[PDB]
RNA sequence: CGCGACCUCAGAUCAGACGUGGCGACCCGCUGAAUUUAAGCAUAUUAGUCAGCGGAGGAAAAGAAACUAACCAGGAUUCCCUCAGUAACGGCGAGUGAACAGGGAAGAGCCCAGCGCCGAAUCCCCGCCCCGCGGCGGGGCGCGGGAAAUGUGGCGUACGGAA
RNA sequence: CUAAAUACCGGCACGAGACCGAUAGUCAACAAGUACCGUAAGGGAAAGUUGAAAAGAACUUUGAAGAGAGAGUUCAAGAGG
RNA sequence: UCCGUAGCGGUCCUGACGUGCGAAUCGGUCGUCCGACCUGGGUAUAGGGGCGAAAGACUAAUCGAACCAUCUAGUAGCUGG
RNA sequence: GUGCAGAUCUUGGUGGUAGUAGCAAAUAUUCAAACGAGAACUUUGAAGGCCGAAGUGGAGAAGGGUUCCAUGUGAACAGCAGUUGAACAUGGGUCAGUCGGUCCUGAGAGAUGGGCGAGCGCCGUUCCGAAGGGACGGGCGAUGGCCUCCGUUGCCCUCAGC
RNA sequence: CCGGGGGAGAGGGUGUAAAUCUCGCGCCGGGCCGUACCCAUAUCCGCAGCAGGUCUCCAAGGUGAACAGCCUCUGGCAUGUU
RNA sequence: CGACUCUUAGCGGUGGAUCACUCGGCUCGUGCGUCGAUGAAGAACGCAGCUAGCUGCGAGAAUUAAUGUGAAUUGCAGGUUGAUCAUCGACACUUCGAACGCACUUGCGGCCCCGGGUUCCUCCCGGGGCUACGCCUGUCUGAGCGUCGCU
C-alpha cells in the first residue's frame, strides 16, 4: 500500500513523505514515486543512499 | 483494452517478458543444443489467445 | 454474407481463465468451466478421451508434495530424529 | 567473514536479529549497487549475502522451533504443526496399544490351548 | 403463576475428534447401448460389453453351509487342470453355455443378539501427581462429571451350552 | 468378523530381450503434450550425427556488406557451426 | 402518408470479378427511411433439442438433425491395389 | 514386421508449365538540396493536387498487448526498392479522495430450508423453516482513565416486520 | 438522501447558565485496481498492411430547400503490395 | 563449325536416401505397493551477477540446516575451522485450487490482542490470531396447550 511504502521510506532513509503516487509497470513491477518534504531535498537524499 | 484487469495485466506482463531473445554466452557451453528462442511470439502473427 | 462480413462482428469474449485449471474455458455467462468443472468439487474427466486424462493427471505437474512421500516412504517415514553429528 | 551455522547457535535471538537487520541492510546497499551498474565483486557478493541471511533465519527459526518442541513436550494437546506429519491415512490408524488388546474370551482361550512345540517321528 | 424432573427438538467462532477432493492398472455396487452377426430383420447375438455414476485397498470381493450329493458318502472361501464346448438355453436358426465329482496351490477358524446367572460387576471425558513421552498410553488420587436398566461387561452360540 | 493361495497396461525402484533403430520404435531419443489451430469440448507436429581434441580459420587483400582470393588448423575442410 | 439523405436492405444489368479485393465482394441502377424502424452491450432458450411474419430457414464459412471424443480398425455379395 | 510400378496409396524432395499469369478499384505528381557506398520511393523547401466538416481531420468503447517513445541495424519480412517501417537489437514510458471500476438493482443467475434422485447431483427462491446476534431507556456486574463524568463489554426487562 | 406529523425524553434554576446546533471558521485522513498507443483502405476479426465487417462524440465558408452534389479554409495525405 | 535439343561420362550444385552409430522406445519378469483440511492432484505468479526455454526452488525462492564425501563450479567474471556433489531425518514452503469469513472485482467485512496514532477516546495506519459445510461424544444456553410431580 501507500501507507506501507510511506511508513518504509520513513524507517530505511529516516526520511518523511509528502504523499506516494504509485503505478504498475507492464513489467509486473509496482513504480512508486515519493514525494519528500519541502525541507528536506531528494538529490541529497539520493547522494547518501548511491544514485547519483 | 485499456481497461484491463490485474489478473489480465500480470499475464501480459509475464507473457512480455518471456519474449526476448536468448543471451549471447548460452551457446559456448558445453551441453548445448539451443540455436535460438524458438519460443518466440510477434504480436500481429500469433495472437496470444485470450 | 454468413462468412468473411461475418467474422468482423467477433468482439466480445465467450471464454475466460479459469480459476482452478488456468485453461481458457470459464464460460463467462453460464459461470462454470467447460475444461474442469469449477463451481463443482469434482474435476470432469471421462473415459471417453484418454488423451485428455494425460493431459491433467499426477505425472504432469510438479508433484512438490507427492516427490516428496515418494522419498520419505523409503524410510518409513522417519520423523523427529537427526543423523549423528560428528 | 564468512557466516557459519555452527557458531550462530549459542548466540542470543536479539543478537542474531541485529546480523539479519545488518545484512538486510547490505543487501539494500548491493541492490543500489545493481541498478547503477557497481563492480563484479560487487555483483558476486548478493549470493553471498542472501545465503547467510538463510542461515541466519534457519538458525532463529530452529531455535524457536526446538523451544517449542520443549515446551509441549508433555502435553496431551500440542499445535498441529509440532504433531507428527506422517501421511494421513497412517495418523488415522490404531495405536499400539489398541492394536494389543484383546478379549477376556481370547486370552483364556490362550492360555488354555497355546500352540505346542512338536515332531514327528519318520 | 412459579419451581423441579423426563421426553422430543433447537442454537453456539463451545471442548475434543472425523468426512469432503485426487489417482484409478487391478477390485466392489449400480446403470447401460448401438455398431456387428443372423448373408434381410423384429426375438436373440453383440453384451451385462463400451460409455455414465458412486466407493475402497495393497489387494479387493468371497468365506466357515438354510452346501454337494444319493455314494462304503463327502465337508468354509479364492485360484489352476479337467469335467466341457458337456448337461442345458436358443426365429432349437445364428449362436450361447455352467455346475458336481476328481487331481493340485493354499489351508484357520471364530464372535454376537436371544435364552439365563452375577449388587452396572461395564464404558467415555475433565483437574492434579510421577513415568512413558516422534503410532497419546500406565498405574495413583478426586463427597469430579456423564453414558448405560428403553441393558454395558463376564460366562455362553448350534461343533450344543449353563448350574 | 477373518490371513494365505488369486488380480494388477496406474505409481516407486529394478533386471532382461532370436523386438525397433530416427518416415521405424510411445505422439514425444531433441526447450513434447512443446510450437501451432479451434470460442470451446478438443486436435497436435516437425526436429539426432563437425572433429579424437574447437585446435571453430589469426593475419594480408577486393568489396558498403553479404561474399571471395591467399594464408593457417586437422589424418582429412574432398569434416567450415 | 409521398419524394429523398445518413442508416437498414439487396431489384436489374442475369454488368465487373470468377486459380478474384473477397470460401459471396465491387460499380451503376434500385426498395424503405416515425415505425411491424435501425443498432451496441447484458440476459434467456442446446441437438430429435432450441428458435422460426414459415424459406426446412437459422443454430460460429457446418443443418431435411450442429460440433468434439469414444464404441470403431463399425459392416460392405461393391470399387481400387 | 523378409523383395513394389501402380492402390485419385502415405511422407519427403524436385521438374515442365515459366522468367509465364500477374504486381490495372478509389484523378497526381514535379524541381532542387541534404544524409549515404548506393535515392522514382527517406528527409527538408518550393510547387501542382486530393480528402472538402455524414473527412483520408481531432478523440473514445470492444478487441489487440507494447504495436507507444528514443537510438542503432539493413541478415530475414514489409509480393519493386528502401538511407524507411507497426521488422530486428538495445534502452525508456502509463503517477488520481474528485476520471472509471469498486456500491445498487434490472432482465436474469444462484445456495441454504425443503422436495426429488441409484448417483455425480437436480428442482426450487419464499416455496413444507424455531430464518432477528440488533437498538434505545432502565436494573444488575466489571474494567480503565482529572476513578469526577463519559466510554467499554457480561446478564436480565423492553422494543423490533418484512 | 431529505422533509414533515407525533412528543417518549433531556437540560438550568437566574448563572464562569445548561442540554443542544443542518451557522462561520480551525485540525486530521481518504486505502486497492485500470490509466501508454491503434481504434481502421496498416496496431481488432476475416490464414495477410485483405476494396469485406465492426459501437459512438465534434461538425466551418460559398452555391443551394438541404448533414444532397461541387469548390475552398483548419487539420491531414501521397493515389492505396512498383 | 555456331545456338537449341538428346544420350553417356567427369566435376560442381539441389536434395537428404543408404549405411554405421543411439543417455530413446516397445515387450516381459521381480520387489515394494506410499496422496489429502498438519491443506493433495492440478494451476497461476515469481526466484540466477550476466537467464528467454527446459529443469530446480518458493520472498530463507537454480535453494537453508544436518550427515556422508573430500577440492572444486565453470560459458564468462567475482570470491581443509571444508569448495562441489550425493543423501536428506531439521527448518521453511507466495496465490488460486476439496479451498474454508462474504464474494471472486482481487472487492467488502466482523471479533480479539499488540505497535505507531493516541496517551483507554473513538477515529486512522501497520502486524498477528480467529471467523466454511456436514457430522460424533460431551458442555452451556434454551423451546414446547409433550408426559408429569410439587407448592
Ligand atoms: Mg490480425
Ligand atoms: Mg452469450
Ligand atoms: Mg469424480
Ligand atoms: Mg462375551
Ligand atoms: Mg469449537
Ligand atoms: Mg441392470
Ligand atoms: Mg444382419
Ligand atoms: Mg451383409
Ligand atoms: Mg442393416
Ligand atoms: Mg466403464
Ligand atoms: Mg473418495
Ligand atoms: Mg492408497
Ligand atoms: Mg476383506
Ligand atoms: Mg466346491
Ligand atoms: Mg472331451
Ligand atoms: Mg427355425
Ligand atoms: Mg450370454
Ligand atoms: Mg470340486
Ligand atoms: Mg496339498
Ligand atoms: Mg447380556
Ligand atoms: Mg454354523
Ligand atoms: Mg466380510
Ligand atoms: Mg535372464
Ligand atoms: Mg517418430
Ligand atoms: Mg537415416
Ligand atoms: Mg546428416
Ligand atoms: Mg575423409
Ligand atoms: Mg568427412
Ligand atoms: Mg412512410
Ligand atoms: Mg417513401
Ligand atoms: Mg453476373
Ligand atoms: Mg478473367
Ligand atoms: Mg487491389
Ligand atoms: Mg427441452
Ligand atoms: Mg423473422
Ligand atoms: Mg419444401
Ligand atoms: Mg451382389
Ligand atoms: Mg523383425
Ligand atoms: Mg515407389
Ligand atoms: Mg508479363
Ligand atoms: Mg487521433
Ligand atoms: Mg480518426
Ligand atoms: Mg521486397
Ligand atoms: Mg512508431
Ligand atoms: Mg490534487
Ligand atoms: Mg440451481
Ligand atoms: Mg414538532
Ligand atoms: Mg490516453
Ligand atoms: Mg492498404
Ligand atoms: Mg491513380
Ligand atoms: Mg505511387
Ligand atoms: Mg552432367
Ligand atoms: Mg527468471
Ligand atoms: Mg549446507
Ligand atoms: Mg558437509
Ligand atoms: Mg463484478
Ligand atoms: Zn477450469
Amino acid at each position: 500500500n501507500k501507507h506501507q511504502i510511506k511508513q518504509a521510506v520513513k524507517k530505511l532513509y529516516d526520511i518523511d513523505v509528502a504523499k506516494v503516487n504509485t503505478l504498475i509497470r507492464p513489467d509486473g513491477e509496482k513504480k512508486a514515486y515519493v514525494r519528500l518534504a519541502p525541507d528536506y531535498d531528494a538529490l541529497d537524499v539520493a547522494n547518501k543512499i548511491g544514485i547519483i | 483494452s485499456s481497461h484491463k484487469t490485474f489478473r489480465i495485466k500480470r499475464f501480459l506482463a509475464k507473457k512480455q517478458k518471456q519474449n526476448r531473445p536468448i543471451p549471447q554466452w548460452i551457446w559456448m557451453k558445453t551441453g548445448n543444443k539451443i540455436r535460438y528462442n524458438s519460443k518466440r511470439r510477434h504480436w500481429r502473427r500469433t495472437k496470444l489467445g485470450l | 454474407t454468413k462468412g468473411t462480413s461475418s467474422f468482423g462482428k467477433r468482439r466480445n469474449k465467450t471464454h475466460t481463465l479459469c480459476r482452478r485449471c488456468g485453461s481458457k474455458a470459464y464460460h463467462l455467462q453460464k459461470s462454470t468451466c467447460g475444461k474442469c468443472g469449477y463451481p463443482a468439487k469434482r474435476k470432469r474427466k471421462y473415459n471417453w478421451s484418454a488423451k485428455a486424462k494425460r493431459r491433467n493427471t499426477t505425472g504432469t505437474g510438479r508433484m512438490r508434495h507427492l516427490k516428496i512421500v515418494y522419498r520419505r516412504f523409503r524410510h518409513g517415514f522417519r520423523e523427529g530424529t537427526t543423523p549423528k553429528p560428528k | 567473514a564468512k557466516i557459519k551455522a555452527r557458531d550462530l547457535r549459542g548466540k542470543k535471538k536479539e543478537e542474531l536479529l541485529k546480523q539479519l537487520d545488518d545484512l538486510k541492510v547490505e543487501l539494500s546497499q548491493l541492490r543500489v549497487a545493481k541498478v547503477t551498474g557497481g563492480a563484479a565483486s560487487k555483483l558476486s557478493k548478493i549470493r553471498v549475502v542472501r545465503k547467510s541471511i538463510a542461515r541466519v533465519l534457519t538458525v532463529i527459526n530452529q531455535t524457536q522451533k526446538e523451544n517449542l518442541r520443549k515446551f509441549y513436550k508433555g502435553k496431551k494437546y500440542k499445535p498441529l504443526d509440532l504433531r507428527p506429519k506422517k501421511t494421513r491415512a497412517m495418523r488415522r490408524r490404531l495405536n499400539k496399544h489398541e492394536e494389543s488388546l484383546k478379549t477376556k474370551k481370547q486370552q483364556r482361550k490362550e492360555r488354555l490351548y497355546p500352540l505346542r512345540k512338536y515332531a514327528v517321528k519318520a
